[PDB]
């Protein structure tokens, strides 16, 4: 008897009939509810008269009691997806429940590692999240209006805070630190700079990417033309406590030979850095002065401590990699600028970027009086920048009514042309899964779905692609003239949390029984 | 062809709620109209209960079925919007989910019936109001006919003639032109032992449930007086603690007699100062409500009490008097409290009732309380609910003027135009109208099988009048037989009609929402 | 006593049932094997939820009635200290000697000499596989801390860490070197302190040099920081065995107030006594004070007079770290505080993390010290605990490869060369052994046919496979393919091995292989 206390292992035949059929059985139960014409469940107690009946798919699978241990492992992604929004915990489950459902066929009459069963949905899931970007449309229409609303938005942020000072200066940093990316917003493309001895009125933006250190000692100030490369290793002492060794030498100079063959061996480090041609090198350790005094030789500027953040952050502009070993010479993904410049602000050197390589960025420079003006700011100012972004990823929607859906169909079946032998059954499973979503909500509505998601096929397939089902009348319509829209980060947050929720269940080959509390 | 799979059956658990649901309402189709069956429910406690109510056997029925246990609120629904026909709600849900146990059997789903329900429920309404008589409030000759003939039932009869102008004019006064329902809450029905039936007052103010001190120094009357609500207790000293009386002294009697009148006459002076001559104290069985060394004190300032309010009234006394519950007396203030012109305790046999007059609050809008008297215990009993009823059928004729007569009369005018409509649509739809047409033959039906009259025979003479009658054909129980339902005095509200289809679809609605049933704790 | 519900086992019946328990929880753990196998829930009795993949935490977990299979319980709970990482590995090579033993019992042979014969071809395995390692600080330096780094990265690939690896590789390497020294080779888990709290993220984990304690510093009024003072000698701390309160004598313990006289003397005196043993703290020069107890009200208020921050409740064995750190000295009394008893290290401040409400205390060090404090910050509890255990499995991945400089390539090529070594010198041993060699050899067969089932690939047809790049085309370690690349040799991809590692792991599995043939017999008694 293995385990005990309530705590035991199903077997294997029957912990993947838990995993799938067991969990189709608790998507079953918001499945049914799923749309606004979903139908609705009956959640019955021991006294019977405490009863009541919601069509809530989070009040239904919260309070049903479940005896299934793989069934507690939905109850963990449904809180995965009600922190992310309130809204689409049915329709996370149900997607979840037709991945499984014909991850049975993947497994039976497949024959497919499961592993790769989840490789090829995250193949499939990156080409239905590109389609979705495609066929992204937006209600920020009258965009030269929506610019001047965002200025305004960022100055009713700045109540309360510091920063209301100059409202005028502060929300224009904020309002470009935005539009200005043309793309992701995250704070990760947005550096902070924390300096002293000045007034916070006098912050100016720039997107050259201003970091504090320096590098060289007799090194020039400019560099032309740069070409950067991305490493991390420890040129200097490596082995940082070299206390309680036991070198057995006759003689002193005989212990510096062995550093003398430690720098020999720095040149094999050197030599695969010159053969890639560049003039500037990134490290986030130090650099002894003889490797150093090489690389003024091969015309190398050696940036150092540049930690990690910064690195990343390195990498993201100039379109470089954070692999910090070298596989091969002449083979990676390097980062280069135009125009290195060192300049002084704050009494302190700073370098300025020029000219990076498809860059798209900002770096927020805050002046600061005290280190009270500074840590407040930063603070105040991500808060800004995180209502501009909620405007810019939330209201952008895509087409719905059943079309969305659909059009991902159409990418991963693209997907599914070209892939290798294994993962052709598991990303074509993947396509099947996006047409029952319209399926079953043409389910509950009353009308036949068999005949409606095989013609919305057959439309999107050969031009088309903004055709969708029409629910009220029984038919297929275009959705851009009935104006039937859904959100996008929707979309996004069922198709990353499916991708979650079956990276999980497709592993398990047995089902450990969670104990109870 | 390929149509969709339907790897579930979620159809076994809606045909048994459906059949589970039919039966219930098959039990009750049997006590509909005056001549209906009755039916008997054995309490767990051995109590035996008689009554033909729809309202009263489903709520004493236990119903485990969780469908069936819906036909409550239906029915609750039915009484508190309506007021009658909670046995024609339940035959009407019946009625429906009957037609679609034939509609699921075709392969049709329950989306598209449910939906063709609401819209022929919205479309029922319509043919009614054109087909109905338009009476107004202004008209006060049809609003007293209409409530006394619906008295006829009623023990109340001679005597209902001068019963239905009161309940006329206390609805009038209400129902302003525009404020559509009226909560009935607002009229409190009174009713004590003693006196008659004849005897009747409106007092628009307000009226008590209680009588006035009866011990030495209550006063009774009272003139140009304040009233307010005091969930607070006049009593002697009464810590948390456990306390008792021992004198062992001759000295003692004197000291605490003395110290409760003191702790008693500051409650009274607070009183005084915000000018309070009436006091309504909550009813509670903890302690007593003012003590008898209190009363002589409150009878020097002239401060009226009347105790034992029960707490039912606590909300209705706090909505018409426009006053506020005081909980302490730290609370207690002259804001909170109304100005009544007379408070006094009249007199009657076995009664004595005590009313308010001029409330003098802009606040208050015109709450009614009417005071029931009569000899027998069954008489005042009665007749608060014959009165509920008359207050009803007026009521539905606020939210929705005008009046259809009955017998049967609206359930076929509605068949007989949904036959020819059915001919109009098209698809899945067009055979729902003529199936719910069908389900509203289910209630005439009936009315001729309880009053034993031949079943099909009834129906089909209604039927073949009604090419040449419209409204006045319908089912009559005094004349046992087809006759003008309108020269018998039987009329009904189109509000009833109204609510008990719609309410019928929306059930039937909610029940085919429902394709499982999952035990959940 | 205890006669009824006595189980009792026999020679022709136990050895059967042996090799049946064995298969049963070996067949459990091959699923989880490799980078490619399942994480499973787990809650600890004491409330903890995470989810693992890791043996030694699956394995602690099983509680089972099956004597066989306890025998792997106990020799997991020792290989945890040595190493913790080779739970699965041990077990899966342990059955894959017993079901090769139990081929030998069908063909004649002695259960005792198949101990001998798996302890004479465990040791012929050895000097084979000295033969074809390799040596790192002899061969190149530089790829010595990209070895460190990239072998924990193995380790955190299939953890949440990856995305944010680059930072927790270089703290495993420096939490390890720490307690170390570099002739000594030894590495204690005790002095590696493991611990993590709910917010912030993985990103902001710092590597603390010396201890942690969880302390707010007492009052919120006193400073959350100390200076070294104007050039002092590190930063003083004392550190009390005895409470802070007015002595009172153990043969009496009774205090009589006769009146407000004497309760007013008494009060005095008690303060009094709280401003004798604080002057004692500013003798020696001791900037905090740390005792085993709590403090009064009284305390905080002339503590905070003299900016002489407080600590409150420390475990006696947190005592311990704190003096051999910051080189400190234990002193039992309070007069006989000094400064060359009081604890030195570089400074002391506090920290506040995120949102978290702690907000705990770090004292560091400059100098190399023998206690190390890992402190993981993370969004939620499960991440927390799941990236806390994944940079303690690269702590003993390191702790191995300097243990050794010498390692063996792995990704199952380590197995096809031991057994491609043993199966040759098999027929060169004649007798009765060599059928032992034989199986031996055949028992490593497993762990590359186990992790070629968890791959998706052919354990048959891939195990062939290596085995003719290693004997036709030129002798070379290249393995099944664990984690997603182009192409084969894992010689290439510079994964590595310990040689350390991979040897203890064949001897643990043999010495238990030993030891389950040594047992004929199974008693159980009943329950009175």
């Amino acid at each position: 008897q293995i385990f005990g206390d309530q705590v035991t292992e199903e077997r294997a035949e029957n912990a993947r009939l838990s995993a799938f059929v067991g969990a189709i059985a608790v998507g079953d139960l918001v499945k049914s509810t799923l749309g606004p014409k979903g139908m609705d469940k009956l959640l019955q107690s021991a006294s019977s008269n405490t009863c009541m009946v919601t069509n809530d798919g989070a009040t239904i699978l919260k309070s049903i009691p479940l005896d299934n241990p793989a069934a507690k492992v939905l109850v963990n992604i449904s809180k995965v997806q009600d922190d992310e929004v309130g809204d689409g915990t049915t329709s996370v489950t149900v997607l979840s429940a037709e991945l499984l459902r014909e991850a049975e066929k993947l497994i039976d009459q497949s024959k497919i590692h499961p592993q790769t069963i989840i490789e090829g949905y995250r193949l499939a899931s990156a080409a239905a999240l590109d389609a979705l970007t495609k066929a992204a449309v937006d209600n920020s229409h009258d965009k030269t209006m929506f610019r001047e609303d965002l200025i305004h938005i960022a100055k009713t942020t700045l109540s309360s805070k510091i920063l209301s000072q100059d409202k005028d200066h502060f929300a224009e940093l904020a309002t470009n630190a935005i539009l200005r990316l043309k793309g992701s917003t995250n704070l990760e493309h947005i550096q902070i700079i924390k300096i002293l001895g000045g007034k916070l009125s006098d912050s100016f933006l720039d997107e050259g990417f201003i970091l504090a250190k320096k590098f060289g000692n007799n090194q020039p100030k400019r560099i032309e033309n740069a070409k950067i490369l991305i490493a991390n290793t420890t040129l200097d002492t490596d082995k940082v406590k070299i206390f309680g060794t036991k070198f057995k030498v006759d003689s002193t100079a005989k212990l510096a030979q062995l550093e003398k063959a430690e720098r020999e061996k720095m040149k094999n480090k050197i030599a695969k850095i010159s053969k890639f041609g560049i003039n500037t090198f990134i490290n986030r350790q130090l650099i002894y002065d003889y490797p150093e005094q090489l690389f003024t030789d091969l015309g190398i500027n050696s940036i150092e401590h540049a930690d990690f953040e910064g690195v990343e952050r390195l990498a993201l502009v100039t379109g470089g990699e954070v692999v910090s070993t070298f596989d091969e010479p002449s083979k990676c993904k390097l980062g280069e600028c135009d125009v290195i410049e060192e300049i002084m602000l704050g009494e302190q050197p700073f370098l300025k970027f020029s000219g990076c390589k498809a860059g798209e960025a900002c770096t927020i420079v805050l002046r600061g009086a005290t280190d009270q003006t500074l840590d407040e700011a930063e603070r105040s100012l991500h808060d800004a920048l995180s209502v501009l972004s909620q405007t810019t990823k939330e209201t952008r929607t895509v087409l719905g009514g059943g079309c969305a859906e659909m059009v991902m169909s159409k990418a991963v079946d693209t997907e599914a042309q070209n892939i290798d032998g294994k993962k052709s059954l598991a990303v074509e499973a993947f396509a099947r899964a996006l047409r029952q979503l319209p399926t079953i909500l043409a389910d509950n509505a009353g009308f036949d779905s068999s005949e409606l998601v095989s013609k919305l096929r057959s439309s999107i397939y050969n031009g088309i692609s903004t055709s969708g089902l029409d629910l009220n009348n029984g038919t297929i319509a275009d959705m851009r003239q009935l104006g039937i829209v859904e959100s996008y980060k929707l979309k996004r947050a069922v198709v990353s949390s499916a991708s979650e929720a079956a990276e999980v269940l497709l592993r398990v080959d047995n089902i450990i029984r969670a104990r109870p509390r | 062809n390929a149509t969709f799979k339907n790897k579930e059956k979620p159809q076994e658990v809606r045909k048994a709620n459906i059949i589970a649901a039919r039966s219930v309402a098959d039990a009750i189709r049997t006590s509909l109209g005056p001549k209906g069956m009755d039916k008997m429910i054995k309490t767990s406690r051995g109590e035996i209960i008689i009554s033909n109510d729809g309202h009263t056997i489903l709520k004493q029925m236990a119903i485990l079925h969780p469908v069936a246990r819906m036909l409550v609120e239906v029915s609750a629904a039915q009484d508190s919007e309506a007021g009658d026909g909670t046995t024609s709600v339940v035959i009407l849900t019946g009625a429906l989910l009957g037609a679609a146990e034939r509609l699921l059997n075709k392969g049709i789903h329950p989306t598209i019936i449910a939906d063709s329900f609401q819209s022929a429920a919205k479309r029922s309404v319509d043919i009614l109001l054109e087909m109905c008589h338009k009476v107004s409030l202004s008209d006060r000759e049809q609003l007293v006919r209409a409530a006394s003939t619906s008295l006829s039932s009623k023990i109340v009869s001679q005597y209902s003639s001068f019963l239905a102008p009161l309940a006329v004019d206390s609805v009038l006064k209400i129902s302003d032109e525009n404020s559509k329902n009226v909560d009935l809450n607002d009229i409190r029905l009174v009713k004590k032992v003693g006196g008659t039936i004849d005897d009747t007052e409106m007092i628009d103010g307000v009226v008590l449930t209680q009588t006035a001190i009866k011990s030495a120094g209550g006063p009774t009357r009272k003139e140009k007086a304040k009233i307010g609500l005091i969930q607070f207790q006049i009593s002697p000293p009464k810590p948390d603690t456990e306390n008792n009386i021992i004198v062992n002294d001759y000295r003692q009697m004197d000291k605490i007699l003395k110290e409760e009148r003191a702790y008693l006459l500051n409650i009274c002076k607070k009183i005084k100062k915000a000018k309070c001559n009436v006091l309504l104290i909550q009813k509670s069985i903890l302690r007593d409500a003012v003590n008898d060394l209190a009363l002589h004190f409150l009878s020097k300032l002239n401060i009226m009490v009347v105790k034992d309010i029960e707490r039912e009234e606590i909300e209705f006394l706090s909505k018409g008097l426009g006053c506020k519950p005081i909980a302490d007396i730290e609370l207690f203030t002259e804001d909170r409290l109304g100005s009544a012109d007379l408070v006094e305790e009249i007199d009657s046999d076995g009664s004595k009732i005590v009313r308010v007059t001029g409330i003098r609050n802009n606040n208050a809008r015109p709450t009614v309380s009417v005071v029931i008297r009569g000899a027998n215990n069954m008489i005042i009993d009665e007749t608060e609910r014959s009165l509920h009823d008359a207050l009803c059928v007026i009521r539905c004729l606020v939210k929705e003027r005008g009046l259809i007569a009955g017998g049967g009369a609206p359930e076929i005018e509605i068949s007989r135009r949904l036959s020819k409509e059915a001919r109009s649509m098209e698809g899945v739809q067009a055979f729902i109208w003529q199936e719910f047409a069908s389900a509203l033959e289910v209630i005439p039906t009936t009315l001729a099988e309880n009053a034993g009259l031949n079943s099909i025979k009834v129906v089909t003479e209604l039927r073949s009048k009604h090419e040449n009658g419209e409204l006045n054909d319908g089912i009559s129980v005094r004349r046992s037989g087809t006759t003008n339902t309108y020269e018998e005095h039987i009329l009904q509200p189109v509000l009833v009609s109204t609510s008990a289809i719609t309410l019928a679809s929306e059930c039937v609605k909610s029940i085919l929402r429902i394709d499982d049933i999952a035990f959940s704790r | 006593k205890d006669q009824g519900n006595k189980k009792r086992q026999h020679g022709l019946e136990a050895k059967k049932s042996h090799i049946l328990a064995a298969r049963s929880v070996a067949s459990i753990i091959k699923t989880s094997l490799g980078p490619r196998g399942l994480d499973k829930i787990l809650i600890s009795p004491d409330g903890e939820i995470t989810i693992t993949n890791d043996g030694a935490t699956i394995l602690s977990q099983m509680e089972l009635d099956n004597e066989i299979a306890k025998l792997l319980v106990q020799l997991s709970k020792s290989q945890d200290d040595e190493i913790g990482d080779g739970t699965t590995g041990v077990v899966v090579l342990a059955s894959a000697l017993l079901d090769q033993a139990l081929e030998l019992i069908q063909k004649g042979i002695h259960p005792i000499k198949i101990a001998n014969g798996f302890d004479e071809a465990a040791k012929l395995a050895i000097s084979k596989l000295e033969e074809t390692c390799d040596d790192i600080s002899a061969s190149n330096d530089e790829l010595f801390r990209d070895f460190l780094l990239r072998a924990a990265k193995t380790s955190l690939g299939s953890k949440i860490v990856s995305k944010d690896h680059d930072r927790f590789a270089e703290m495993a390497v420096e939490a390890v070197i720490n307690v170390m020294d570099k002739d000594r080779k030894d590495v204690d888990f005790d002095l590696i302190k493991m611990q993590g709290r709910v917010g912030g993220s993985i990103s902001d984990s710092k590597l603390i040099n010396g201890v942690i304690l969880d302390k707010d510093f007492s009052h919120p009024q006193m400073p959350k920081c100390v200076l070294p003072k104007e050039g002092s000698d590190g930063v003083k701390l004392a550190i009390l065995t005895c409470p802070f309160e007015p002595p009172k004598p153990k043969t009496k313990h009774k205090l009589d107030i006769s009146s407000v006289e004497e309760y007013q003397k008494l009060q005095t005196y008690e303060q009094d006594k709280f401003k004798e043993m604080i002057d004692d703290v500013k003798k020696a020069g001791a900037d905090v004070v740390i005792c085993q107890w709590g403090f009064d009200d009284e305390a905080n208020h002339l503590l905070l007079q003299n900016d002489l921050p407080a600590v409150r409740w420390v475990g006696g064995q947190e005592l311990e770290h704190i003096a051999i750190s910051t080189n400190g000295r234990i002193v039992p009394r309070f007069q006989d505080l000094s400064k060359d008893k009081l604890g030195t290290c570089s400074r002391i401040y506090e920290q506040e993390f995120g949102t978290t409400k702690d907000r705990m205390l770090i004292i560091e060090q400059s100098k190399e010290t023998k206690t190390v404090t890992c402190f993981v910050r993370g969004s939620n509890k499960m991440i927390v605990d799941e990236a806390e255990r994944a940079l303690h499995d690269s702590l003993c991945v390191v702790r191995n490869l300097v243990k050794d400089s010498r390692v063996v390539y792995g990704g199952g090529a380590a197995e096809v060369t031991m057994s491609l070594a043993v199966s040759e010198e098999a027929d060169k041993q004649r007798g009765i052994d060599q059928y032992a060699f034989r199986g031996f050899a055949q028992a490593l067969d497993t762990i590359p046919m186990t992790l070629a089932e968890n791959s998706g690939l052919d354990p048959i047809g891939t195990l062939s496979t290596l085995k003719s790049k290693q004997l036709k085309e030129k002798i070379s370690n290249i393995g099944v393919d664990c984690l997603g690349y182009g192409s084969n040799d894992m010689k290439e991809l510079f994964v590595v091995d310990p040689f350390i590692g991979k040897k203890q792991q064949i001897l643990l599995a043999t010495q238990l292989c030993r030891m389950i043939l040594k047992i004929d017999n199974v008693i159980i008694s009943g329950k009175d």
